[PDB]
Order: structure tokens, then C-alpha cells, then sequence
DNA sequence: ATGACTGGAAACTTTTTTGTACAACACTCCAATAAACAT
DNA sequence: AATGTTTATTGGAGTGTTGTACAAAAAAGTTTCCAGTCAT
């Protein structure tokens, strides 16, 4: 009902969990099967229809990228296909279009703006009326291309039937991606699909807590007097944390607080020991109105509470 | 007649258009 | 002392039109904006520090950019001032 | 208006329309006592477009072709009588309370169930004059199934008009783009034609206002 | 995967270890298995005549129809134009060169229509007036350096389009420096080496006819940013003398709103000049009468498919490309699902089919469902000889789709001419548009209907001054298509014409006179072609070869729903996984299920900010009545963990379709983006 | 008696400081590029 | 001698950390509409 204290399921795996993550439940496992078959019977129904200048709309249930992998190991084998999976934190506009400069035409990257890309491939594909081009691209919406800038230079090479688009859709924000004025060149057509299937591929992006390595590799690596003084706030900060005006605490209390406890004994070389603290992104400064720094730790308020338990021997 | 003029003004078009065969007697 | 936009303006321009006799000097809709418009060249009107892309004609928070003494003082000067109109602006608007 | 400019382009764009009697001969030279009695019908559809160069001979050709129905205006105040789609002209209608009324007390058109303070039944509030209040989709989602007779499914044609009409100069965006998380839209135009479209598919919004108690 | 366990997303593959290269046809992929591999073949290669066919007409269609508009367009183009350089002159007149015309071209909402409104009006201009023709949006670029640099490139390959002088020239950008001297030194230098010394005095007469004016399209610019619209107009507007520019504007919406963008001393020097448009209002009229109601195109949709495509496009967009793509995926599946439908093509075509028929041919034809009904109604003495025979039942099957096509080629003119002749009937109880009259036709007996038998009294209200010019005019048109095919059926629409130009003279006293009996006659003999050639497809036999009634499956492939496909398919898991195993019901939610099916049936009841923690509890309750173990004793702290570890995986996939949002205002409180209530 | 006093008296205006929300901003980098300095 | 690299260069081309409102949900305050009494 609060934070993570009641519960002693704390600390989300990353790695350690996909152990036991294998052995699924086989319920109903022989119904799951044909129903992936029975998409699979429209084996020579895409290539009717992509030919004219038509896409492939996947939407509903299950793992969207588990599916077109297999076909693929049935028909594209002799037929120019690049399948597209952006799904990490680094997949844009320009790892696609300069992707096919120098393996599919053949040309190094020299282009200038974006504008002056898009009207230079238009014209080999225009004059050539025989370099067809599958786009097997994976999760079209995936994160980092909500902007309008993102689709009018996809739109382009949906104009001319020699380029196929085959995308899938996992959100139910579909239509608003794409507007009247985008439709008429990719020209949907809606395919329902179920797989019921999990993933385990793209969970990354979403937000565990932190790694509790980070926090006890950094004090083994450290000198005993900058211990005492990291040591000293997290008390002072539990303490405290019920009064919602906290602000943290000054810098006058924090000074003759070391002398007290036998820390530091100048201000200069004080201000030397918190170096290695603002680096690590631990603890950071404000501008004060009262011309006094304050001093936080931009963590989480359930991390605090398991690090005085680690602590004990 | 008297029981729709205790309700909002709004949610008259579902009642009246509803109920017309017996609003409409004689 | 605080902003205000060009949509209320436009609440008192259809109360002066009262207490007048049925003739010509009745206008429509949109000369209002037009009129307002011709001020924007000039820059009589200046933002608070913004000026949004995507407002319309109803979001400007302008001000004015003259004074409490000098537009008093430039009415007698003026050409051709009608009888019904200077009574208006010295007075603190007491009618409907 | 002011300008001498103005003046040049227009009186010569009135010589047609002012010379008929001219032509004819049943005016003859010397008369500007009697001219003036023929030309007064034909001024007051004229001079309430002042600084526009758009009053030529395309305002009247526009009533020539409208021989069944005269009922649409083209020409003058065109933007009043328009096509619109039948499940997007609601659009327009929905999303205008959206911008101008708070964001909790809503319940009033809905759930009449509930408790009622009376806090005033102030006036002359900012409300309703500040501009569009920002308002994300949560709203569009629970307001278009109560305008509507029966039950509408939300397909992918639905929701198209909600970027459509972005293209179509209709709907503002808050300053720079959004994610997909749902996004937050304000307004553009106000009531100056919704209630002309609502007195064609048997509609009131007058009866819906917030501010008009 | 191996294209999904790194940092890259680049993987292609390009067939070049192969050394042989062959090419794949389309039609060798129709016939998937045993459904006549000769005959897959020969019915799509007339799926692509049958196509290029109908788009030339479209085409041609749209162009005759807008003469009319085009007519009234280049009116403007030569008489404002050719003051230009007869203002040019003389030194003292300044009249023209303040302004710049522009002729405005109105639009609706629909924006696809704008290549094909365009595209035949670009045609148009190269044959009458400029060849050059510069097109530009608001996607290219929204700014000042970008924007004026597209405009170099238009004006280039507009003329190299023409061989006559110039030929190829490979350009490199690179930067050349330019401003407003670029264009026009280039309009100067353009008029001198094209035509060898040709030009008059004071500009005019450059190419053969008049000068060829700079013409400019604004398809998309209430989009594009305002503040560039109001920088290149008051340029050109002082240099108009050495730089003759045309625009043409493209609203959208209405000329209105061009008061609000541009300001009075903008718009004060653009003579706007509007120009209605030829809108969907009456382009259904003949898109929908000269391509579903022709002989020359035997494919004929059911008004259970039409209906319903009409829906869409008077419930959304307005575009004639809605009837592409309705016409388009309904007639791939017209041929690949009833292998009948192949002898659906005109008639001499026809005829050198049936002649050469296979074996699977003649087992749908005595298993069809419109031919098995009207053997028993005729003689029951055909009944058990024609399931046995091969040859005669091939000279009966080529004689029943001749009779039918006669019922088809006479039913294509009285529908037409009926349409016109109860147009004159007020209020429109049958829609006033040419298939509303279709919609409720096909519903039950037209003769034998509730809203039939309230019709009956209007009919009779029409007296003399209009039963007079109503025959005089479906009688010009009922002549220019039938061409003197049945004789019994015409001859009595000739006598009613004769009757009433007789007494067209003879009422100068008359009023039960002559012509009230003749007025009740006349209401008999309409009703009495009702019941000859009106009856609906369900009499007829052998319907069930070219029409097609199935909307079910039409509507998932060109408007389906994204929320509901993920909402039906959660909420009742039984109707996808049959199984009486798990069986769903309206209130009691299962516990053997995935973990898409549980959590999202906890959440709906949540309002807006709900707490996790006391949420994951709750999901487990559920989980552990599931795995069917005994709870009497006590697990382990390894079994619990698996639990949780799918839990987290199952939230990252809720707010992966867009529904929940966790804020960080507080901890593990996730946002419900639905108010429940509706 | 109801109608007259003082006696107390519940919503209800004000502020408001809180977080957010979105505005710039110096911004490092880039991408030819272009002339120059060799060829 | 007939070219072509270099060679900074440079104006874009983003860039991320800024700062000034911003819109509440409360915090106040502001009497409160009778209550009681007392009489007749």
C-alpha cells in the first residue's frame, strides 16, 4: 500500500529469472498449434495482391514477430526481402534509408539534409521497372517515429507498386499514425491475426529497480572517511522523510556534523570527498534561494530502506 | 408529460422518441 | 494591470450599438478583426513574451503600448470628430 | 477604410454594377438625384467587406448553379454551410465542450444521480474566455457515445478524423508534438457555424453550454 | 533471433548466391492446389482486361464531366493574361501590376481526390496555354532556405521534358547562390534560345500563341506555415512587369478562412477569384449508372455489398476511391471462390467456354443452390435425366444465362427511365440518389410492402399540369438504348405517347372525362411492368453465379477495428478457443489462462490512480486456484517467485498497447487512461 | 400567542505554493566545401 | 600538368540544460441563517 517495504519480493531480475520462465503451460497446446496453421493455408495469397500496389495489416494477439519469421523459410529465398526490427533504443530514419544505398544500389553515403535523400532514390526506382523490394518491417510503432516527419518519407515509396510494405501494427492507435492524406499511397488492408504467444524480446526499454551492484561495488572501491559521511545521511534522511516540506538538509548543520562523528576536519578538503559523489550520479546541487547548497540523492525511496540491511556485517 | 420536466433536457430525445406511440392518443 | 486577449473586446463592441436610432452605421462580423489587424503592422500591441504559432483569433493576451494622457489630449486635435463618439471616451462608460 | 489604394481598386469594380441605366438609356446625363434610389439595394450586400479584393464576379456566379435547394451559401460566409461526414461533424460539436469546461465537473450531462452543490444558482470569470482549455482523449472517448443515436463501434475509420482534420486547419496542437501516451488537443474555431449544421440533422448545443445557465 | 540479439536492425538478403536468375510470375501462385490449374491461368489474365478497362473510363469519365469547369478556367487564363502584356506597353499605365491574379479552387474534404483533379487539369494546360506546370505541397519543405530551393528544381524538369533542343545533362548541386534574379533571368534567357528569333515588341507573342505565364499550385498549403506564405507574394508583386506570376489556390474547406491567414495588405493585391468545383453530389450519378448498370461489364454486385459500401462513404470520407478498392478486393475473390463466376464475361467470350468445359465443371452446376430450385418448379419429367447426361445438359445450361442476360440487358434500361419517371414524387420516400431507389428495392416484394401500399395515394394527386412533362422526356431517352431488341415490351410506351400529344389540343374544355380514365390507366400499366421485369435476384435462377452476398467478411479488410479485435478476444476467450474446458462467462472470470486474459479483467473495475501493490495480491488468488495444488500445506520460496517474475512481464505489456500509464508521482501508482460509466 | 431581539453560525470566498509544463539556450557537431596546395 | 587530394571551414543541424509561468486542491478567511428567549 506504500512503497517497497511490506513486501519481500523486491528487486526485479534481469537475467536470472528467464531460468524458470521455460517451461510454459501446455493448456490447450494442440488447439495453439492449428490455429498458427491455419494462416499458414494463404501461403500464395500475398504475393496476389502486393503486386499491385497494395500492404499487409497485422494486428490482434499474440507475438507479431514470431510469425513472419516463419514465413520467410517457406517463399523468400530468391525474392529481394529485408526484414526490419527496431526495437532498441537507437532505430531511426537514418539506419533504413542509407542501409540500402550501398547493398542495394550499390552507392556510399553522401547525402546532405533529409529532403535531399528522399527525391535521389525516387528516381532508380522509377526509370527501373524491375528492382522489387520486400519491407519486411517488425513493430512499425515502435517508440522513437510518433513525429509526422516519419511517415511522409515512407509514403513516398508506397506510390510505385515495384516496393512492398508489409508492417505490423501492436497498438490500438492505429489510424493515428496516418491520416486521408497518407492513405491513398499505402492503401490498407486489415488482416486479422492470432498467435497467443508471449514476448521475450523487445522487454528492455520498460523500467525495472536499479541494479544493486552499482551501489556495493562503489563503497568497497572507496575511501573509509567517504563511508562515514554516505553512512550518516541516509539516517538522517529516513528520519525525515515523513515531513512532506523536506528540502534537505543544509550546509552549516552538514559541516559541524563531521567533527561530531570524527570525519573531516577543514571545509576544502570536505568539498574534495564529494567529487567522486556527484560523478556517480549519487548526489547532486541545487541553486538555492538562501544561498545554502543542498545536498539529496535522487534515488528511490525503497532503495534507501535495503541498503542499512546490507550493511550489518 | 410531467415526470420528462424533471429530468435534463438532454436526455429527452431517448423518451420521446422512444414512447411516441403513447404520446400520441385520441 | 493584467493581460487580456481580443475576444473581450469584442463583448463591448455590440454594447455601444444600443441607445441609437435604426440606420447605416450598424456593421457585421468579421471587420472587426480586420480593424484590429491594421494595429498588428504598426505595433501598438506588444506579447508578454510569447507569441504562440498555433493561436487563433481569440488567444493574444496583448496589451497596450501608449499611455493614460497623451490620448486624451489627441482628440481635440483630431479631424472630423463625431458628437457621438467623444462623449463616449471621455466618460467612464455610465450607459448602456 | 482609410487608404487611397483601397478606393482605386474598388470604384472600378463598381462601374459594372452602377452603368446599367447608362447603357439602357433611361437615365440620361446630369441626374444624381435618382440614381441613387436603384443603387441602394444593390450596396447592401457589398459594403460589409471592407480590406477583402475577394468580392468580384465569382460571389453571384455561385448562386447560379444552386437551382435545387438554395439553402447553401457559397461565396458569402461559405464556411457556414459545408459537407461534413456524418459521424465527423460530431467531432467538431463534442470537442468544443471539451476546451472551455472543467475537467470534473462533467457529471452533469451524464449521471443525473448525483448530488448537485448549487454554487452560485462568478459570471464574468475567465471561463469560457481565456481560450481552449488542453484536454487529451479520455474526454473524446466517453462524450461521442451520448450525442449519437445507436451504438457506434470504434473501428479504424473513426478515429481518422482526429488526425484528418489536423491537415484541415480545425484543431490546435499543444506547441510541440506528443508521443502516443495520449496526446492533448485545444480548439480553433468556435461557434460561429455549429449551430447552422445542428439545425440541419436536428441538433441544439445552446441547451449543452456550460457557461450559459 | 539472429537479427535480434544485437545493436543493429541492418539484415538483408539479396539473392546472389544463386547463379541462375529466373523471374516468378504472379498467376502461377492463383491455384494453390486441385482447383483447375488450365483454368487458374486463363481467368487471371482477364482479371487485368477487366481492370485497365475500367480505369481508362474513370478517367475519361472525370474529364467530360469537367469541361464544364474547365471551360469557365481558361476563360480567366485569357483574358486577365492577355491584358498582361498589352499593360507592359506603355510606360504610364500601372493598373495590372499592382495585384496578382490568382484563381482560387475550392475543395471539399476529401484530400485523395486531389491527384486525379488536378492530374487531368495539368494535361489540360500544356495543350492550351503554358506547358510548363509546377506542383509543390506543405510536406516538402516548411521554411526559407529549403523551401525556395525545391522551386529551382520544379522549374527544371518541366523543361527538359520536351526533346527539341536540350538533352541529357547530368547536374551535380554542388552550391550556386540564388534569390529573386535566379527565376528571373531563367524566364528571360528561356523565351530567346527556344525559338529562333521570334519574339514581337514589348512582350508578346513569345510562344506562337501568347507568353507563356509562370503557373504555380497551392494543393496543401492551409497546413503549410503562414508566416512563408506572406514572404514570397510581396516580391513578385513590384517586379510583375519582368515576372508574370499565376497562382492557383487549393482550399480544402472555404475561401473564408484565406481572410484569417493573410492579412488586408497581403490579400489587397490578390484578385481571389472563386471557382465551384464539381463536387460528389452529382458525380454519383454517372459513376454508378456507367459502370454497375452497363452491358459491356457483366459484373453486377448484390445491393447487400452495395449498401453497405455506400454506408462508408457517406458515413466518412467522400472520395472515388472508395469504390476502387470495393470493386478491387471483391473481384480477386469473385473467381478464386466460386469457380462458376469464370463464364461471367460478355457473350461472344462466353460462348467459346462452355464448349470446352471440364469434369469438376459440371458437378458445381448441378450442386448449385440457384439451379437445383428451378428444375422442380418447371417439369419434374427433367428431374432425374439431366444428373445423368453430359451432352445435353451442356445445351441447357448456354440457353438459361442468354434468357437471364436478356432480363439483364432490359432490366439496365427500365431502371434508369423508372428513376425519372417517380421523380416527380416530393418528400423522396425512395432517396433521391439513383441506387437509394436499389436499396429499398431489394428488401422484400415490391408489389407486396408497407411502405408500397401508403405509395399508392401520391401517385394518384398527380392531375394534368404535370402528367404532361414527365413521358415527353423518358421517352427521348428510353429510345436512345433500345435498340429494337423486344418489340411486345416498348410498344407500350410508344402508344402512351401518342395519347397524349393527342390530347395535348383537346383540353381547352375538357375537365369523369376523357382524360381522368385515361389517368387511371396509365398508373396500371407502370405497376404492370412491376411484376414482368422488376422481381427482385431471389426469383431468378442462376443468381448465385455473378452476384455475391457475404458483407461478414468484406468489412475486416478495408475498416476494421484495432480496440475491439483486442477487446472481444479478452473478455470471451471461448468463441477463438473452443473448449468446454474453459468456458467464460458474463461475470465469473476463469483462472486457467494467460497472463493477457486475467489482468485485463481486474483493471477494469479500477478507476483512475490505483496502487500495484495491493493490486499483485490480488492477481495471484486466482493463479494458485489454478495449477490445481493442494493449498492445505506450505510451498516454497522458488514457486512463489514465478509468480511474480510473469506478473511484471504482464503489466510491460498492458502499457505497450496504450492503455495504462505509470506516473512517477508517486510509487507504482499506474494512471488508468478509461473512465469507467459508458 | 408570533413576533421580537440578541446569540451563535456552514458553506465558500479568498490565496497559493505547490508540484508540473513547456518556453528558451548556448549548442557540440557536421558535412560538405571549397579553395588551396599540392599535383 | 592537368587532378584532386587535403584543409580548415562553416553555416547549418540538432542539443540538452536551462526558467518562467501554471493550474490546480488544498490552504486560508467570512460571516452563516437560524436559536434561544421571552413575552404575550
Amino acid at each position: 500500500d506504500r512503497t517497497l517495504q511490506k513486501l519481500k519480493r523486491a528487486k526485479l531480475d534481469q537475467q536470472t529469472l528467464r531460468n524458470l520462465l521455460s517451461k510454459v503451460s501446455p493448456s490447450f497446446s494442440a488447439e495453439l498449434k492449428q490455429l498458427n496453421q491455419q494462416y499458414e493455408k494463404l501461403f500464395h495469397k500475398w504475393m496476389l495482391q502486393l503486386h499491385l500496389g497494395f500492404n499487409i495489416v497485422l494486428y490482434g494477439l499474440g507475438s507479431k514477430r514470431d510469425l513472419l519469421e516463419r514465413f520467410r523459410t517457406t517463399m523468400l529465398q530468391d525474392s529481394i526481402h529485408v526484414v526490419i526490427n527496431g526495437f532498441f533504443p537507437g532505430i531511426s530514419v537514418k539506419s533504413v534509408l542509407n542501409s540500402i544505398t550501398e547493398e542495394v544500389l550499390d552507392h556510399m553515403g553522401t547525402f546532405r539534409s533529409i529532403l535531399d535523400q528522399l527525391d535521389w532514390i525516387v528516381n532508380k526506382f522509377k526509370e527501373d521497372s524491375s528492382l522489387e523490394l520486400f519491407l519486411l518491417i517488425h513493430n512499425l510503432d515502435s517508440q522513437m517515429l510518433r513525429g509526422e516527419k516519419s511517415q511522409q518519407i515512407i509514403g513516398q515509396l508506397s506510390s510505385l507498386h515495384n516496393i512492398y510494405l508489409i508492417a505490423s501494427i501492436d497498438h490500438l492507435n492505429a489510424p493515428l499514425m496516418w491520416d486521408h492524406a497518407k492513405q491513398s499511397l499505402f492503401n490498407w488492408l486489415w488482416y486479422e491475426t492470432t498467435t497467443y504467444s508471449p514476448y521475450t524480446e523487445e522487454t528492455s526499454y520498460e523500467n525495472s529497480s536499479l541494479p544493486l551492484s552499482s551501489l556495493t561495488h562503489v563503497l568497497r572501491s572507496l575511501t573509509p572517511n567517504a563511508r562515514g559521511i554516505f553512512r550518516l545521511l541516509i539516517k538522517y534522511q529516513l528520519d525525515n522523510q515523513d515531513n512532506p516540506s523536506y528540502i534537505g538538509l543544509s550546509f552549516q548543520d552538514f559541516y559541524q556534523q563531521c567533527r561530531e562523528a570524527f570525519l573531516v576536519n577543514s571545509d576544502l578538503t570536505l568539498r574534495a570527498q564529494l567529487t567522486e559523489f556527484r560523478d556517480h550520479k549519487l548526489i547532486r546541487t541545487k541553486k538555492g534561494t538562501d544561498g545554502v547548497e543542498y545536498l539529496l540523492i535522487p534515488v528511490d525511496n525503497g532503495t534507501l530502506t535495503d541498503f542499512l540491511e546490507k550493511e550489518e556485517e | 408529460e410531467s415526470f420528462i420536466d424533471t429530468q435534463k433536457f438532454s436526455v429527452m430525445r431517448s423518451m420521446r422518441k422512444t414512447f411516441a406511440r403513447y404520446l400520441s392518443f385520441r | 494591470e493584467e493581460p487580456f486577449n481580443f475576444q473581450m473586446v469584442y463583448n463591448e463592441f455590440q454594447k455601444f450599438v444600443q441607445r441609437k436610432a435604426h440606420s447605416v452605421y450598424n456593421f457585421e462580423k468579421p471587420v472587426v478583426m480586420k480593424a484590429f489587424e491594421h494595429l498588428q503592422q504598426l505595433e501598438l500591441i506588444k506579447p508578454m513574451e510569447r507569441t504562440s504559432g498555433n493561436s487563433q483569433r481569440e488567444y493574444q493576451l496583448m496589451k497596450l503600448l501608449l499611455d493614460n494622457t497623451q490620448i486624451m489630449n489627441a482628440l481635440q486635435k483630431y479631424p472630423n470628430c463625431p458628437t457621438d463618439v467623444r462623449q463616449w471616451a471621455t466618460s467612464s462608460l455610465s450607459w448602456l | 477604410c482609410r487608404d487611397l489604394k483601397e478606393l482605386r481598386h474598388l470604384a472600378v469594380l463598381n462601374f459594372p454594377k452602377y452603368c446599367e441605366p447608362v447603357v439602357k438609356g433611361e437615365a440620361s446625363e446630369r441626374d444624381t438625384r435618382k440614381l441613387w434610389r436603384n443603387i441602394e439595394p444593390h450596396l447592401k450586400k457589398a459594403m460589409q467587406t471592407v480590406y477583402l479584393r475577394e468580392i468580384s464576379s465569382s460571389q453571384w456566379e455561385k448562386l447560379q448553379k444552386d437551382d435545387t435547394d438554395p439553402g447553401q451559401l457559397k461565396g458569402l460566409s461559405a464556411h457556414t454551410h459545408v459537407e461534413l461526414p456524418y459521424y465527423s461533424k460530431f467531432i467538431l460539436i463534442a470537442a468544443y465542450l471539451a476546451s472551455y469546461n472543467p475537467a470534473r465537473t462533467d457529471k452533469r450531462f451524464f449521471l443525473k444521480h448525483h448530488g448537485k452543490i448549487k454554487k452560485t444558482n462568478h459570471e464574468k470569470t475567465s471561463n469560457h474566455l481565456l481560450g481552449p482549455k488542453p484536454f487529451p482523449l479520455d474526454r473524446l472517448l466517453a462524450i461521442l457515445y451520448s450525442i449519437v443515436d445507436s451504438r457506434v463501434a470504434p473501428t479504424a475509420n473513426i478515429f481518422s478524423q482526429i488526425t484528418s482534420l489536423v491537415t484541415l486547419q480545425l484543431l490546435t496542437l499543444v506547441g510541440h508534438d506528443d508521443q502516443l501516451d495520449g496526446p492533448k488537443y485545444k480548439c480553433t474555431v468556435s461557434l460561429d457555424f455549429i449551430r447552422a449544421i445542428a439545425r440541419t440533422v436536428n441538433f441544439d448545443i445552446i441547451k449543452y453550454l456550460y457557461d450559459f445557465l | 533471433m539472429a537479427t535480434s540479439s544485437m545493436s543493429k536492425g541492418c539484415f538483408v538478403f539479396k539473392p546472389n548466391s544463386k547463379k541462375r536468375k529466373i523471374s516468378l510470375p504472379i498467376e502461377d501462385y492463383f491455384n494453390k492446389g486441385k482447383n483447375e490449374p488450365e483454368d487458374s491461368k486463363l481467368r487471371f489474365e482477364t482479371y487485368q482486361l477487366i481492370w485497365q478497362q475500367m480505369k481508362s473510363e474513370n478517367e475519361r469519365l472525370q474529364e467530360e464531366l469537367n469541361k464544364n469547369l474547365f471551360d469557365n478556367l481558361i476563360e480567366f487564363l485569357q483574358k486577365s493574361h492577355s491584358g498582361f502584356q498589352k499593360n507592359s506597353r506603355d510606360l504610364g499605365g500601372q493598373i495590372k501590376l499592382r495585384e496578382i491574379p490568382t484563381a482560387a479552387l475550392v475543395l471539399g474534404v476529401n484530400v485523395t481526390d486531389h491527384d486525379l483533379t488536378f492530374g487531368s487539369l495539368t494535361e489540360a494546360l500544356q495543350n492550351n496555354v503554358t506547358p510548363y506546370v509546377v506542383s509543390l505541397q506543405a510536406k516538402d519543405c516548411p521554411d526559407m532556405k529549403h523551401f525556395l530551393q525545391k522551386l529551382i528544381s520544379q522549374l527544371m524538369d518541366c523543361c527538359v521534358d520536351i526533346k527539341s533542343k536540350e538533352e541529357e545533362s547530368v547536374h551535380v548541386t554542388q552550391k550556386t547562390h540564388y534569390s529573386m534574379d535566379s527565376l528571373s533571368s531563367w524566364y528571360m534567357t528561356v523565351t530567346q534560345k527556344t525559338d529562333p528569333k521570334m519574339l514581337s515588341k514589348k512582350r508578346t507573342t513569345s510562344s506562337q500563341w501568347q507568353s507563356p505565364p509562370v503557373v504555380v499550385i497551392l494543393k496543401d498549403m492551409e497546413s503549410f506555415a503562414t508566416k512563408v506564405l506572406q514572404d514570397f507574394i510581396i516580391i513578385s508583386s513590384q517586379h510583375l512587369h519582368e515576372f508574370p506570376l499565376i497562382l492557383i489556390f487549393g482550399i480544402a474547406t472555404s475561401p473564408i478562412i484565406i481572410h484569417r491567414l493573410l492579412p488586408h495588405a497581403v490579400s489587397s493585391l490578390l484578385c481571389i477569384e472563386l471557382f465551384q468545383s464539381l463536387s460528389c453530389k452529382e458525380h454519383l450519378t454517372t459513376v454508378l449508372d456507367k459502370l454497375l448498370l452497363t452491358t459491356q461489364f457483366p459484373f453486377k454486385i448484390n445491393e447487400k455489398v452495395l449498401q453497405v459500401l455506400t454506408n462508408i462513404f457517406l458515413y466518412h470520407d467522400f472520395s472515388v476511391q472508395n469504390f476502387i478498392k470495393g470493386l478491387q478486393l471483391s473481384l480477386l475473390e469473385h473467381f478464386y471462390s466460386q469457380p462458376l463466376s469464370v463464364l461471367c464475361c460478355n457473350l461472344p467470350e462466353a460462348k467459346r467456354r462452355i464448349n470446352f468445359l471440364s469434369n469438376n465443371q459440371c458437378e458445381n452446376i448441378r450442386r448449385l443452390p440457384s439451379f437445383r430450385r428451378y428444375v422442380e418448379k418447371q417439369a419434374s419429367e427433367k428431374q432425374v435425366a439431366l444428373l445423368t447426361n453430359e451432352r445435353y445438359l451442356k445445351e441447357e445450361t448456354q440457353l438459361l444465362l442468354e434468357n437471364l442476360h436478356v432480363y439483364h440487358m432490359n432490366y439496365f434500361l427500365v431502371l434508369r427511365c423508372l428513376h425519372k419517371f417517380t421523380s416527380s414524387l416530393p418528400k423522396y420516400p425512395l432517396g433521391r440518389q439513383i441506387r437509394e431507389l436499389y436499396c429499398t428495392c431489394l428488401e422484400k416484394n415490391i408489389w407486396d410492402s408497407e411502405e408500397y401500399a401508403s405509395v399508392l395515394q401520391l401517385l394518384r394527386m398527380l392531375a394534368k399540369d404535370e402528367l404532361m412533362t414527365i413521358l415527353e422526356k423518358c421517352f427521348k431517352v428510353f429510345k436512345s438504348y433500345c435498340e429494337n431488341h423486344l418489340g411486345s415490351t416498348a410498344k407500350r410506351i410508344e402508344e402512351f405517347l401518342a395519347q397524349f400529344q393527342s390530347l395535348d389540343a383537346e383540353t381547352k374544355e375538357e375537365e369523369q372525362t376523357k382524360f381522368e380514365v385515361l389517368r387511371e390507366n396509365v398508373v396500371n400499366f407502370i405497376d404492370c411492368l412491376v411484376r414482368e421485369y422488376l422481381l427482385p435476384p431471389e426469383t431468378q435462377p442462376l443468381h448465385e453465379v455473378v452476384y455475391f452476398s457475404a458483407a461478414h467478411a468484406l468489412r475486416e479488410h478495408l475498416n476494421a477495428a484495432p480496440r475491439i479485435a483486442l477487446h472481444t478476444a479478452l473478455n470471451n476467450p471461448y468463441y477463438y478457443l473452443k473448449n468446454e474446458a474453459l468456458k467464460s462467462e458474463e461475470g465469473c472470470i476463469p483462472n486457467i489462462a494467460p497472463d493477457i486474459c486475467i489482468a485485463y479483467k481486474l483493471h477494469l473495475e479500477c478507476s483512475r490512480l490505483i496502487n500495484l501493490v495491493d493490486w499483485s495480491e490480488a492477481f495471484a488468488t486466482v493463479v494458485t486456484a489454478a495449477e490445481k495444488m493442494d493449498a492445505n500445506s506450505a510451498t516454497s520460496e522458488e514457486m512463489n517467485e514465478i509468480i511474480h517474475a510473469r506478473f511484471i512481464r504482464a503489466v510491460s505489456e498492458l502499457e505497450l498497447l496504450g492503455f495504462i500509464k505509470p506516473t512517477k508521482q508517486k510509487t507504482d501508482h499506474v494512471a488508468r487512461l478509461t473512465w469507467g460509466g459508458c
